[PDB]
RNA sequence: GGCCAGAACCAGCCCUACUGCAUUAUCCUGUCGGGGAUCAAAAUCCGGCGGGCAACGAAGUGCAAGAAUCUUGGGUCUUGG
RNA sequence: UUAGGGAUAUGUGGCGUCAAAACUUAUGGGCUCAUUCUCGAUACGUGAAAAGGGUGUUGGUGGAUAAAUCCACCGGCCCCGAAAAUGGAUGACGCUUAAGCCCAAUUAGUGAUUGCCCAUUAUUCCUUUGGUAAGGGCGGAAACAAAUGGAGAAAGUGUAGCCCUUCCGAUGUA
RNA sequence: AUCGAAUCGCCACCUACAAGACUGGAGCUUGCUCCCUCGAAGGCGCCAAGUAUAUUCAUGAUCACAAGACA
């Protein structure tokens, strides 16, 4: 399936006024399921860092960043989430994965999953193509074997939704219900 | 173009073309397969013969929307049609109350004798002829809705 | 059950022949008892005829001891006041694996009675259901597919046998000796198949060659 | 529930684009009654009297992805009577 | 049996868009996902499949991770490894469906005559052979009832009830 | 016939098909240098430098207004003829 | 949020059976195994629980040492803490390649941007009723027996409402 | 014997059995190669008992429970 969020580059500032006539433009780079959410979430940034509030500012462009063909790849991860009991915690991961959207989207699922954090509360740092030899976990390293292979056991493989049946003859394929 | 009040109006399907093998879906000779013919006027039901004696189906008038109409096709310039008028079909009325007409029998054996020769100058006739003595049926497990006709 | 004689009568003055109605048979060997219990329950709602084999051989996931307490803390319940009429707690698989299928089904009402009389559970394959047609399975219930292998499950019958289950040898030796009737039965008719095999690879040689290339054309020469 | 419309499994069909295919065919429930009543051709046809009765209806929409079609009967509802008995589902009025 | 997930594995596509196409796999992305490309094929440009999708063939061309398109061609090439796959009874079965999936009422009707003519031959061949060598049911009764018969119809008696009851009839 | 049913056509609705414009560059190539890993490689990776449309079933990115008339879509026992 | 009926959409809530809807969806990613109040799964509703612990498993963070180790420290889920009186309640069954939990889809790296199911809600159609209602017509238009197109037309609060057209509202204790 | 019914696949090739971390068979190199019957069909049935040279079908008059049902 393809990533669930977009590589956005906002582009906005200030908007010009007797104290700052000409003020200073700001890029940014989110990962956000839609334009709107990126824009939030930049002006979101904007406040807590620059003291620049959205009713004061406008946005130069909030453009979409295409992904690279794709090539399996290692992506290293800086993300950081928010807990109540532990404060902010920082962490870097490496992913193996084709696009650097579909690296962050797996990024944030893993973080749902393993610590039960929301996008909301996730910042992501950095993410970045890092070669093979800089890799340092083994669960991402063993995937750099020249010779590596595996078969599929327990592969639970459905029908096609239209050869789909209900009874099927024990030694069969004729189905009895379908 | 073709006013709707000229007898020469039809808005029937491309499939149900003179010369289509059809199959009957409703009526006493359901299953079987038949010869679209012709229209009749004023975009009034097909008549079918599959020849009768392949199928038993005699000249008979059926809607288009109780036949299924096949993309095999039998060459239909050779036979005549033109006999074939709304009037053949009309009855006259009973008046405070198999056997066929000769008009009818002639009319049934001259369509069929060039509705028989079409069948065998044209490629697969012999494959077509069989074709139109098999019956249609639904089967347990087929899936008509998947089909291509 | 048994007929009466006014049905013998009425079917001998019509002279209509032997009936069988539409049952699917059901080997639940290796399945899951809620999933397939609740397929089950659905093709009942939906009018269907079914009976159901080998319900000594339904599976259960976790351990054989948390599923036998789970029995225990189901027989646990009973009217205080009066024990008859109270639940009746069933040990039979047979019998477990039809008051599975009941409250998957609207018990109260005429509509889901029918439906559960529509189903028929037995131990092992008797000999009125060994001969009467090719067995079915549900694919969206069977172990091999729905468990991860690398936990445990338990067994029905084992599971029952040790709650009041009394017949877990019956049924054994009932089974053992109906797979070796079958598997005798097989070893014979092996000439009778391969007859069958080798009169339709020749006839292939001798049909006409266009229906042969139809054949080979949809895959079936 | 709302009796004005039934849902009706055929089978072989398990998709919804497989139910559109079935949107405007004809349907009919054929059960019997106690009694010998009128029907079509009582006078043409008197080998077609009989107990034998038939509701008939149409296919109006699919229901769900997995096949199901909403019936609409003629006039009147669907007895309940009917559920879980048999439908018959006729290939016209033909589109092919 | 169970063929490896490896670089140059050929896989056929389970379920979706592509389903019976046939690919190369040219990466392993992660446990899940594999990178899927096929130069013989319109459809089957570099993709990525999750390996529920895929099903391992027995060939396997020689090609080494993220290789080039060009590599990939010429392996493919030189392995033969398509038209070896094309002589199997599961290619040969994938065609055989799409026809059918294609098939019109004429050819549907064409493969009922053929079914139904091999069906009539099998049972004349099965006759010939059944004649000789008894193996159904009708000939294997006749075949242990025939010494019983013979051995209670040699009998005067039968005999002379035999002829009295024939020459009635 | 003021009954029942089926097909035709009208009008109005209600569903579907059929898509153009703008974007891309943290991109696409080639070639050098590194770096990497191998039996040797290649690749992941990083710099130069030269090109450039990943190209319309490119992209799952913005907005789409494409007369179901050409080119007898479907539905209306959800309307009236 | 409520005239009485249809169609089509939704909302909250859902799509293993009961029970409509994924005939148990994906060609999505992880996490979890819980032996007698029997893991868990509905906010509100501690409408059931802590302090404290775990060499259960799987994630971080900072050190250390060198074939990879081990040291402290933080998450996640599970477990221990955790005892009441009729037999009993995730909702019942059941579920554990979940039918549990966190996240994300909508037919799936194929070619864009609405999976499906349920309201006295929305949109629309028909009818009623009532308006702080809005308008038209109302000087019989000419003609026109039966046997063999027709009727009616009231200057009007309220009627079988003078007729026609239009719009909007309609639940309710005292 | 009322009684008219609803139901619309047959089999004496399915109607034995087991396994999915496998269940065509080898090899050793242990994930590749080789061989095979090539690992994706229970058999029929659907209107000439069989694929051709046939042959009766109407007026049951265009839908209606198939107006019939021992496959
Ligand atoms: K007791
Ligand atoms: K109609
Ligand atoms: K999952
Ligand atoms: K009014
Ligand atoms: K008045
Ligand atoms: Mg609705
Ligand atoms: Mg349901
Ligand atoms: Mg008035
Ligand atoms: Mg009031
Ligand atoms: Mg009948």
């Amino acid at each position: 399936v393809k990533p669930h969020l977009r590589h956005y580059q906002v582009v906005g500032r200030e908007s010009p006024s007797e104290k700052n006539p000409e003020p200073t433009v700001y890029k940014f780079e989110v990962f956000a399921p839609n334009f709107v959410v990126a824009k939030s979430r930049f002006w979101r940034m904007m406040r807590v860092k620059n003291k620049v509030k959205a009713t004061h500012g406008d946005v130069l462009s909030c453009k979409v960043v295409k992904d690279a063909k794709l090539v399996a790849r290692n992506y290293l991860v800086d993300i950081a989430y928010y807990s109540q009991r532990c404060g902010y915690t920082r962490m870097v991961k490496e992913f193996r994965d084709v696009s650097k959207t579909g690296a962050v989207s797996q990024a944030y699922h893993d973080l749902a999953s393993r610590h039960r954090a929301r996008y909301h509360n996730i910042e992501v740092l950095n993410v970045k193509s890092i070669p093979d030899h800089e890799v340092k976990h083994l669960s991402i390293a063993q995937y750099h074997a020249p010779n590596l292979s595996f078969p599929l056991l327990q592969r639970r493989t459905k029908a096609t939704r239209k050869d789909r049946a209900i009874f099927v003859k024990k030694n069969t394929k004729r189905a009895v219900v379908a | 173009k073709v006013s709707r009040k000229s007898p020469e109006y039809t808005t029937l399907r491309k499939s149900c073309a003179p010369g289509a093998i059809a199959i009957i879906l409703a009526g006493r000779f359901r299953g079987r397969r038949a010869v679209i013919l012709k229209q009749l006027p004023h975009n009034g039901p097909l008549v079918v013969s599959g020849p009768m004696k392949y199928n038993g189906v005699p000249i008979r008038r059926i809607d288009s929307r109780y036949v299924i109409a096949t993309s095999t096709t039998v060459d239909i310039s050779s036979v005549d049609t033109a006999p074939i008028t709304a009037e053949v079909f009309q009855r006259p009325k009973a008046e405070k109350p198999t056997l066929v007409s000769d008009a009818r029998a002639q009319l049934q054996k001259k369509i069929d004798a060039a509705l028989i020769a079409a069948i065998k100058k044209d490629a697969q006739g012999k494959e077509k002829a069989g074709y139109l003595r098999s019956v249609f049926t639904v089967k347990p497990g087929d899936a008509p809705h998947r089909w291509n006709w | 059950a048994f007929p009466s004689r006014k049905d013998a009568f009425r079917a001998q003055r019509k002279g209509a022949k032997k009936h069988r109605p539409e049952i699917i048979v059901i080997d639940l060997k290796d399945h899951v008892l809620g999933r397939a219990a609740a397929v089950v329950a659905k093709q009942l709602l939906l009018g269907k005829k079914i009976t159901v084999v080998r319900c000594e051989q339904l599976n259960i996931a976790g351990t054989e001891i948390r599923n036998k307490i789970k029995y225990l803390q189901y027989l646990r319940k009973r009217k205080l006041t009066n024990p008859t009429k109270g639940p009746f707690h069933h040990r039979a698989p047979s019998d477990v694996f039809v008051r599975t299928v009941r409250s998957m089904l609207p018990r109260y009402t005429k509509r889901g009675m029918k439906a559960l009389n529509s189903l028929v559970a037995y131990e092992g394959i008797p000999p009125n259901v060994v001969r009467t047609g090719g067995r079915v399975v549900i694919p969206r219930a069977q172990r091999h597919v729905c468990y991860r292998s690398e936990r445990p499950y338990t067994v029905l019958g084992n599971m029952c046998k040790h709650v009041g289950w009394k017949y877990s040898d019956v049924v054994a030796n009932l089974e053992k000796a109906r797979v070796e009737k079958a598997s005798r039965h097989h070893e014979k008719q092996a000439k009778l198949r391969d007859a069958w095999k080798s009169a339709r690879k020749e006839a292939l040689a001798k049909m006409p060659k266009h229906n042969v290339e139809v054949l080979k054309k949809f895959g079936y020469a | 529930q709302t009796k004005q419309t039934a849902l009706v499994r055929v089978e072989n069909v398990n998709t919804r684009e497989d139910a559109t295919w079935y949107v405007g065919k004809r349907v009919c429930y054929v059960y019997h009654g106690k009694k010998v009543k009128r029907c079509v051709r009582w006078s043409k046809a008197p080998a077609r009297r009989s107990t034998t009765r038939a509701l008939w209806g149409r296919v109006t929409r699919p229901h769900g992805n997995a096949g199901m079609m909403r019936v609409k009967f003629n006039g009147a509802s669907v007895p309940a009577s009917a559920i879980g008995r048999r439908i018959r589902v006729y290939l016209y009025p033909s589109q092919i | 049996k169970s063929h490896y997930i490896c670089a140059g594995r050929l896989v056929r596509i389970l379920r979706g868009p592509r389903q019976d196409r046939v690919g190369v796999i040219v990466d392993i992305v992660d446990a899940n996902r594999v990178l899927v490309e096929n130069p013989e094929d319109a459809k089957m440009w570099r993709h990525v499949q999750n390996l529920k999708n895929v099903e391992p063939l027995k060939y396997c061309v020689s090609v080494s991770r993220n290789c080039s398109a060009k590599a990939l061609k010429d392996a493919l090439a030189s392995s033969k490894a398509l038209e070896k796959y094309a002589k199997t009874r599961t290619a040969a079965r994938v065609e055989a469906k799409k026809a059918c999936a294609v098939s019109t009422d004429f050819e549907r009707y064409q493969l009922r005559v053929a079914r139904r003519s091999r069906a009539h031959w099998a049972r004349k061949v099965f006759d010939e052979k059944d004649a000789k060598t008894p193996v159904s049911w009708h000939k294997v009764a006749l075949k242990k009832m025939l010494k019983k018969a013979a051995k209670m119809d040699s009998t005067e008696g039968a005999k002379r009830r035999m002829q009295k009851a024939i020459a009635a009839r």
